RNA sequence: GUCUUGGGUG
């Protein structure tokens, strides 16, 4: 079986924890390890960073919307929003009408709360795909 | 959880479409085809098919407890 | 207990927003109306109601 | 049980099942034991370490 | 039955802050020095530069509740094509002969400068405007 | 079922309760005849700032219409311009903007609304497990004054702060009578001389 | 409770005399407590929560 | 938008709208129009709502009685003559329509006011409609080149004034350090940069725009909000400074040592239509971090503050001689507020 | 002077252009057609086993939610009208659901053609549930495995879709005029030009698009109607449309019933 | 627990009439109509019927509260004309025109056959 | 000149000085050099420009009642329990707070 | 019917 941990063993993929992230250089993209040469007034401005000559990358991000956690990966374009926005929606959401467990009618709790019709959303971010808000949504 | 009978905001009988709408994705067609075929043509009425999860089969996978 | 107390003859609920009430009127519940009273001596000129 | 006080309160949480991502961000949850009695601001920061 | 009649050449119309109205600016081709300066709907009554407008001021329209008119009846308004009604809210009786009047219809504002002795009978409360070509 | 007072979210922080609900005839609506399932105010937007709330009914309105989920991860290449492409070439302007008519007059509105699905969420705050009234009840045993709890038939704190603004209107009657009649009235017989209360009524 | 009684009204926290109001009483269906929209700058109150 | 100078009203809304108010007296107000139609303006039919006997009159940066932009205010015996009615004068502010029926016809008339004025404007408004949406955030690519131009420019400032402290030549303060020099020179740059860039986007937005419509009402929005959608977030405090040096001389571990540009410490170059980058991302999260934490943790301070100043002026009364006493009977002001 | 011209006529929709009548007039029968003409859905449901995962009133909910024929729901009475304590047939349709898995593999679905008609006010022709075609199996109810069972009675009454929307004959009524907006009764909110970024009206080639020579016309009102009515099966197209009409004029004869009678 | 019943929308109480006249003595020859149990559609029909008489010189309707299923009705006219009158024949107008539209109607769809 | 530190007295009395108009922040200060009444005065310039820094504006009345219990006894009473309940008043209102 | 602990709401 090759999966995440022949990664890991093979050299391609390392864990940092805080204090080596100290001494290490993390490229925010596999596109940031190479300059470009643009001019979209629509897409963003990926920043100039103009002052270092010659960058010496150790490491880049697997994908930067994974500093996220499980209650702000269901927000859509959490980065159009202002930050106090994404928190409350991430308390908020957790309180939200759906499907707990599949099995919620063999099962014996003081309160359950079971949407009729949930839905899955039209605006739908990576993550969710292995948070299963697809599945119970 | 079962397909919804009516569109929430019209009012479109989809209930009788998603068996149909299942068996035109087996063959193929892309969902939008499918739902341009099953002849839903208000968005509202699209969504309602093309956002349903099926939780039904789910359900029934718990033995009959009689 | 004697600066503040909890008080009989109170309610509760939240709040919604009405274009159509003046500004000194407030919307309440029916059951709360029915929960809540006064009471209203008898006279000479509210006996019918 | 005879030093309740004293002892670390919360440590053991009854779990949230009202919907699935609750349960989800549950189970993944931290703490830290600081207390409310202070209001040292420091430690409720956002940090630049915490990426 | 007029209190001021006179003919004017519109010198510079702005439309700018407005899709719906235009302020006009006209010299009395008879008389200088009496100026106008007039809102009015374009829709209703277009104006362009360098036109000629027949511009009456009136205390009333016969020869106090709103209700619309029947065609058998007749008035001052039957002669013209542009009719407004307004309240005097500044009659400035100000420097050797300028005399500015102030009226408001309805937020459509007038000014109108000129001698004492054509906008003497001016000063009233409410004013009729009405405007041909 | 949803009534007025139960509590709602989209997922970028714009809470809120429903206020009035409407009849399919009395909703504005499309040349289409769509009406929405939903009526937001315009005024929670501008000073909160969820430009992603109109993006993502954006994305969602195209997604609806091409029959595919659309894409809101962060920090992707995706563009506002492309999504108003692909919309505008689906026939709607590419704005999200609509011409609706009036419900109740069929008259059009003098401006476009900006329309499309946005994912709702229904959150476990209703008005009915709120709704609290006490005219007498239980208390306690040793104060006597109201018990605490909507569950247990409980009255509500007249705490000190209200006692604030009441001594600020100067109405002392009105006090007087929320701390006594209103809660633990009781009527105890002192000495004239010593004046403890260790005097013994025998009143029949 | 009737319509036109006047009952005090009031949210929490009472940080000036007028978070603390008296009103004429209107009896309504549903169970929210309905409020004119000029009132919610005293009390401070919005129609979420 | 009703009280517009070329917002005007057919016979039919005209009814309506009257029969709407509570307090009208079944006249049927002449119209601004006669011929070849007849129109109301709206400042007629909000002229209907305000009580008969009432004046006021404001100044606009100096507007002429015939007020080429209708600013300002005048109203006499009810009735505008002109100014659009906004925050200035149904706001809570002193001086307004508000404040002059309360003064002039009582609280129970000032009280009706409010509830006349919401009917035919709630009218109004139902059969005008109101909408806002994504494409009101967007200004057009002549501006997004200008704001992009003055964003570069104040970068290049920046950089200048970074280059100038590192080869010791930056102009020290009184009271002030070199480092806290450099750091208050570089916050006035690029908070000038903000607002420049804001000026421009605001200046590109037309009257139909509904971001500029709720701020020019003043109803909710201002100039900083429309400036953060449209143009430029800007730069992030912390504690009152730039983004701190959380890690070893870095804020981030994606950016090199020692960098002192912008973009590393908490200057957010991008809008909200356009969307922030990771970093920026979490710079605006640690600044709202600090934004929840200060309302969370100062509202203790400021109740115990409210208490304490309750418990000690609670038994003062004016009373009926005119001097100002506690309860001990001894005098805190001879005459009340000294009037 | 009212006028009628059918562009599209099916059983379920009808696309009809009218003309001559105001405004407030065609806004009623949009109205009237989405909310105030009678039919039949079921309004009482009676469950005798339910052990499906599926819970009472969720397929109670659903039953009420079905499209019936209605064809001869007018020559019915209101159950609140009818002088039976108990319910009858001059004012019910009485409709029988059993369902039960036989053997112990798969999954047996149960459809709303398996509702059977009993009872009901013969020979009226109402009650039946409403097959698109022949071979139609109607909509999904439930779902079914081992030993799991649903017998069902439900009844059947006469209603409008201000009680309720299940009694409501269409799903959307599409309603348009002036495609041209040569009555400015809209103000189109733009970035560059209004006319290249607004989509052209489907019946926009219906009419003239204005000259750039025309001023505008004080005089013009809206005078045609573009509408497309939709029904669920319980009632036609062309049927829905005349009894809105008739409900209508009946609704106005109650109030010139009214007036005359206060004399 | 609060929620009034659905049917009380349309259903005539009886000790609620249908329709209830006032007059308007601040003007002359006048008239206030309440209308239970109805709503905007039969409001508005009326309304821009009766706008376009030449006898009638107001008219005007509004529903006080969208949660109750009533509207009042303000509606004048001439000396020589009562409200009253205008009210039945603008009735019985729009009556006839929905007749002829029915009739139109029912011509076309068979024609279209 | 404005300055870090405070000694009123003793710059008062340098030459050069408006000896007549020199402030300090510090209204204990005040007090020990200048007397209760222009620490009164002193104590409401500070209120004022604490609570005008924003463009609040407090009526006067409210401010002035505020500086004259501080100032009412001939010092200084702070608004805690060490100047609250230091009064003569009654047991139960001391108690009470 | 009581006390602590925990999760929350404005
Ligand atoms: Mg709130
Ligand atoms: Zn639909
Ligand atoms: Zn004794
Ligand atoms: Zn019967």
């Amino acid at each position: 079986v090759y999966g995440w941990s022949s990664l890991v063993t093979s050299g391609v993929i390392e864990y940092v924890d805080g204090e080596e992230e100290e001494t290490i250089m993390i490229a925010m993209t596999p596109e940031d390890l190479q300059t470009r040469s643009l001019n979209d007034t629509a897409k963003r401005i990926k920043p100039e960073m103009s002052t270092s000559s010659h960058h010496t990358f150790t490491h880049c991000e697997i994908h930067p919307s994974m500093i996220l956690g499980v209650a702000a990966s269901i927000i859509p374009f959490p980065d159009h929003n202002q930050s106090p926005r994404n928190t409350y929606q991430s308390a908020m959401g957790k309180q939200a009408m759906g499907v707990f467990l599949t099995n919620y009618n063999v099962r014996m709790d003081t309160m359950a709360n079971i949407l009729y019709y949930p839905q899955k959303p039209l605006a739908k971010t990576q993550a969710m795909e292995y948070l299963k808000f697809r599945e119970l949504p | 959880m079962i397909i919804p009978v009516r569109c929430f905001s019209c009012g479109k009988v989809v209930g009788d479409k998603w068996d149909a709408y299942l068996r035109l994705l087996e063959e193929g067609k892309q969902e939008g085809d499918a739902l341009d075929e099953l002849k839903l043509k208000r968005y509202c009425c699209r969504r309602m098919v093309l956002t349903h999860v099926d939780l039904i089969e789910k359900f029934l996978r718990y033995n009959p407890l009689e | 207990n004697l600066m503040g107390k909890r008080v009989d003859f109170s309610a509760r609920t939240v709040i919604s927003g009405d274009p159509n009430l003046e500004l000194d009127q407030v919307g309440v519940p029916i059951s709360i109306a029915k929960t809540l009273s006064y009471p209203e001596t008898v006279t000479q000129y509210n006996i019918h109601r | 049980q005879k030093k309740a006080m004293s002892s670390r309160a919360g440590v053991s949480q009854v779990l949230n099942r009202y919907t699935y991502s609750s349960t989800l961000s549950h189970l993944r949850r931290t703490n830290t034991p600081i207390g409310r009695d202070g209001k040292l601001a420091k430690p409720r920061q956002l940090h630049n370490t915490h990426w | 039955s007029a209190l001021f009649d006179d003919i004017f050449t519109v010198q510079t119309v702005d439309n700018g802050r407005y899709n719906k109205v235009s302020r006009i600016i006209g010299i009395s081709t008879t008389n200088s020095a009496i100026k106008l300066t007039l809102d009015i709907n374009n829709e209703m009554f277009p104006v362009s530069q360098d036109d000629s407008l027949t511009v009456t001021l009136a205390n009333s329209l016969s020869l106090k509740s709103w209700r619309p008119p029947k065609p058998t009846d007749k008035s001052l308004a039957d002669d013209y094509d542009y009719v407004m009604f307004g309240t005097v809210y500044k009659f400035e009786e100000g420097d050797e002969d300028k005399i500015k009047v102030y009226v408001s219809f309805g937020g459509l504002l007038m000014c109108l400068e000129g001698g004492y002795k054509s906008l003497a009978s001016l000063k009233q409360d409410n004013l009729y405007i009405l405007i041909r070509r | 079922v949803p009534q007025i007072g139960d509590k709602f979210a989209s997922r970028h922080g714009q809470k809120g309760t429903i206020g009035v609900t409407y009849r399919h005839e009395d909703m504005p609506f499309s040349a289409e005849g769509i009406v929405p399932d939903l009526i937001i105010n315009p005024h929670a937007i501008p000073s909160r700032m969820t430009v992603a709330h109109l993006i993502e009914c954006l994305l969602s309105k195209v997604g609806s219409i091409r029959g595919y989920e659309g894409d809101a991860t962060p920090f992707t290449d995706l563009t506002v311009d492309a999504v108003s492409n692909l919309l505008r070439d689906n026939g709607y302007q590419s704005r999200g903007f609509e011409v609706m008519y009036n419900g109740h007059t069929g008259k059009k509105l003098m401006a476009q609304v900006f329309f499309g699905p946005t994912y709702y969420q229904r959150l476990r705050h209703m008005v009915d497990d709120k709704i609290h009234a006490r005219a007498r009840g239980p208390v306690q045993v040793l104060t006597r004054q109201p018990v605490e709890g909507r569950s247990r038939d409980g009255g509500l704190r007249f705490g000190e702060m209200e006692r604030d603004c009441m001594i600020a209107h100067g109405a002392a009657g009105f006090l007087k009578e929320r701390l006594m009649e209103a809660s633990d009235a009781f009527r105890v017989h002192v000495c004239g001389i010593c004046g403890l209360m260790s005097v013994i009524a025998n009143l029949k | 409770l009737m319509d036109d009684d006047p009952v005090l009204f009031n949210r929490q926290p009472s940080l000036h005399k007028m978070s603390m109001m008296a009103h004429r009483v209107k009896v309504m269906p549903y169970s929210t407590f309905r409020l004119n929209l000029s009132v919610t700058s005293p009390y401070n109150a919005d129609f979420d929560g | 938008k009703m009280t517009l100078r070329d917002t005007f009203i057919e016979y039919e809304q005209v009814m309506n709208m009257l029969f709407w108010v509570p307090s009208w007296d079944g006249v049927v107000p002449q119209p601004a129009i006669l011929k070849p139609k007849p129109l109301w303006t709206g400042k007629q039919l909000l002229s209907i709502a305000i009580p008969s006997g009432i004046h006021l009159q404001r100044t606009d940066g100096g507007n002429s009685l015939l007020s080429p932009k209708d600013n300002g205010m005048l109203i006499v015996d009810g009735k505008v003559m002109f100014g659009v009615v906004d925050k200035k004068t149904v706001g809570s502010g002193g001086g307004g329509l508000i404040h002059t029926v309360m003064r002039e016809k009582g609280p129970k008339i000032c009280a009706e006011l409010f509830g006349n004025i919401q009917k035919v404007v709630n009218y109004w408004l139902l059969h005008n409609g109101f909408s806002i949406g994504i494409g009101d955030a967007i200004a057009d690519a002549s501006t997004m080149k200008e704001i992009t131009h003055a964003i570069s420019s104040a970068k290049e400032q920046v950089q200048e004034i970074i280059y100038k402290a590192q080869h010791n030549e930056l102009e020290l303060k009184p009271g002030m350090t070199l480092r806290e020099s450099f750091e208050g020179e570089v916050s006035r740059t690029l908070n000038d940069a903000r607002d420049s860039a804001g000026r421009s986007a605001e200046m590109n937005l037309k009257d139909l725009n509904n971001v500029k419509q709720m701020v020019s009402a003043g109803s909710k929005g201002s100039f900083i909000n429309i400036a953060q959608m449209s143009a430029c977030v800007g730069q992030q405090m912390v504690e009152g400074k730039r983004i701190a040096f959380g890690f070893a001389d870095r804020s981030l571990p994606h950016f090199t040592k020692d960098d002192f540009s912008p973009e590393s410490k908490g200057f957010v170059e991008n809008s909200y239509l356009r969307g922030l980058t990771p970093q920026e991302f979490f710079f605006h999260a640690m600044a709202g971090r600090e934004g929840l934490i200060d309302t969370a943790v100062k509202t203790a301070e400021t109740g115990y503050i409210q208490r304490r100043l309750v418990k000690a002026l609670e038994d003062i009364m004016v009373h009926y001689d005119g001097t100002t006493r506690n309860s001990l009977g001894d005098i805190i002001q001879f005459l009340y507020g000294e009037d | 002077e009212p006028k009628v011209n059918i562009i599209n006529a099916q059983d379920d929709e009808v696309e009809l252009m009218l003309s001559d009548v105001n405004l407030s007039l065609a806004n009623s029968l949009r109205r009237t057609m989405l909310a105030e003409v009678p039919t039949l859905a079921i309004d009482l449901v009676e469950i005798k086993m339910n052990t499906s995962v599926l819970a009472d009133e969720f397929i109670s909910h659903r039953l009420g939610l079905i499209p019936l024929v209605s064809e001869d729901v007018e020559e019915m009475k209101y159950s609140r009208d009818c002088t039976c304590e108990d319910y009858c047939d001059e004012c019910s349709v009485v409709l029988e659901l059993s369902a039960r898995h036989e053997g112990e593999e798969g999954t047996t679905d149960v459809y709303s053609s398996s509702l059977i008609k009993v009872s009901g006010p013969g020979n009226l022709n109402v009650g039946e549930p409403v097959r698109r075609d022949d071979y139609d199996q109607g909509i999904l109810l439930c779902k079914l495995r081992n030993h799991q069972e649903l017998n069902i009675r439900c009844i059947a009454k006469k209603g409008i879709a201000k009680e309720h929307a299940k009694w409501s004959p269409c799903s959307a009524i599409a309603f348009e005029y002036d495609p041209h907006n040569k009555l400015k009764h809209t103000d189109f909110w733009f970035e560059v030009d209004a006319k290249k970024e607004w989509p052209d009206s489907k019946y926009a080639t219906w009419e003239e698009p204005p000259k750039p020579g025309e001023v505008f016309d004080y005089k013009a009102k809206p005078n045609r109607f573009y509408m497309t009515v939709e029904t669920t099966g319980s009632l036609k197209a062309n049927q829905v449309f005349s009894r809105g009409i008739k409900t209508l004029q009946e609704k106005l004869a109650n109030v010139l019933f009214e007036l005359e009678n206060s004399r | 627990m609060n929620a009034p019943d659905r049917f009380e929308l349309f259903i005539l109480p009886d000790d609620v009439p249908k329709l209830k006249i006032t007059p308007d003595s601040r003007v002359p020859n006048c008239i206030i109509i309440k209308f239970e149990r109805e709503d905007h559609t039969l409001a508005n029909l009326l309304r821009e019927e009766l706008a376009l008489y030449p006898d009638v010189t107001f008219v005007a309707y509004k529903v006080e509260h969208p949660l109750f299923a009533n509207f009042v009705m303000r509606l004048q006219t001439e000396e020589g004309t009562r409200p009253k009158q205008a009210l039945e024949r603008a009735c019985a107008s729009i009556i006839n025109k929905l007749k002829t539209l029915d009739h139109k109607f029912n011509e076309e769809w068979n024609i279209k056959n | 000149l404005e300055t870090d530190g405070i000694n009123l007295a003793e710059v008062m009395a340098v030459p050069g000085v408006d000896s007549s108009r020199t402030y300090s922040n510090s209204f204990v200060e005040i007090l020990s050099v200048l007397g209760i009444e222009a620490t009164r005065s002193s104590l409401y310039k500070e209120i004022l420009n604490v609570i005008a820094f924003d463009g609040s504006y407090v009526n006067y009345r409210h401010m002035a009642l505020l500086v004259d219990v501080m100032t009412s006894r001939g010092y200084l009473m702070a608004i805690t329990r060490h100047g609250i309940n230091r009064a003569d008043t009654g047991a139960l209102m001391r108690c009470s707070f």
